[PDB]
RNA sequence: GGGGCUAGGCCGGGGGGUUCGGCGUCCCCUGUAACCGGAAACCGCCGAUAUGCCGGGGCCGAAGCCCGAGGGGCGGUUCCCGAAGCCGCCUCUGUAAGGAGGCGGUGGAGGGUUCCCACCCUCGGGCGUGCCUC
């Protein structure tokens, strides 16, 4: 479903990613001439979204991508702390 | 599609952001990677990630491994916080 | 079952707009490990046998592709109500180049609905499941 809240995005999300990460994909979609932002993690069985206009969230996503990457380039995820 | 090594791919990167500024969607999506080069029928690294970006016409994508994260990982933050400008501001 | 072929198959799919209509260049929603180059709106290739055209290439390989139904699911959409915000008229405030109502607009947060639907899973059909050799 969608989330209002950017941390019960984030933590959720986390927690598909790692459930099975190689099922899960993260897309993000930017939109310069609206000016809004979306962000999405599924597996296609589960769908996450969370949409914004907020300029605050930018970084707070930059975080979010970087650490998934760092999670997915990991052996186990379950290993990796946060 | 034109798979890049990272430099190419954030230079790329930045080109997409920057035409889709009056009008078009930037697609940026994210997932862990196998290392297949080939279908799955009836050899896999477990150390890579793969990044696609699109504007609907043009595709890029670059696969990034523990080797080259830690240095990717700031450069494609500042790319992100320095394109995606225009929204609100409290 | 092993080694060779070649028939095939995949290299994306939807919606809007526009068209008498089908694709495409445009706008939008969306996938893959996965194409490259060229031309194209009062236009490019077509005619319900239409679901693009021209040129180059890769992979898989008898692989598979097609049709239907069910479930998950994203974006649309039909119709039935409807919240913030704004415009104007008239009350009551009482001096705030303002407030509180009533009324009709404007407006569409969010419900309940109709028909589609990227992407994923299951079941059931259809056509193929070949040749040479060991």
């Amino acid at each position: 479903p969608q989330y209002q809240t950017w941390e019960e995005f984030s933590r959720a999300a986390e927690k598909l990613y790692l459930a099975d990460p190689m099922k899960a994909r993260v897309v993000l979609k930017y939109r310069h001439s609206d000016g809004n932002l979306c962000v999405k993690v599924t597996d296609d069985l589960v769908c996450l979204v969370y949409k914004t206009d907020q300029a605050q969230d930018v970084k707070k996503i930059e975080k979010f991508h970087s650490q998934l990457m760092r999670l997915m380039v990991a052996k186990e995820a379950r290993n990796v702390t946060m | 599609m034109v798979l890049l090594e990272s430099e190419q791919f954030l230079t790329e990167l930045t080109r997409l952001f920057q035409k889709c500024r009056t009008s078009g969607s930037v697609y940026i999506t994210l997932k862990k990677y196998d290392g297949r080069t080939k279908p799955i029928p009836k050899e896999p690294a477990d150390n890579k990630c793969l990044l696609r970006a699109t504007d609907g016409k043009k595709k890029i994508s670059t696969v990034v491994s523990s080797k080259e994260v830690n240095k990717f990982q700031m450069a494609y933050s500042n790319l992100l916080r320095a394109n995606m400008d225009g929204l609100k501001k409290r």
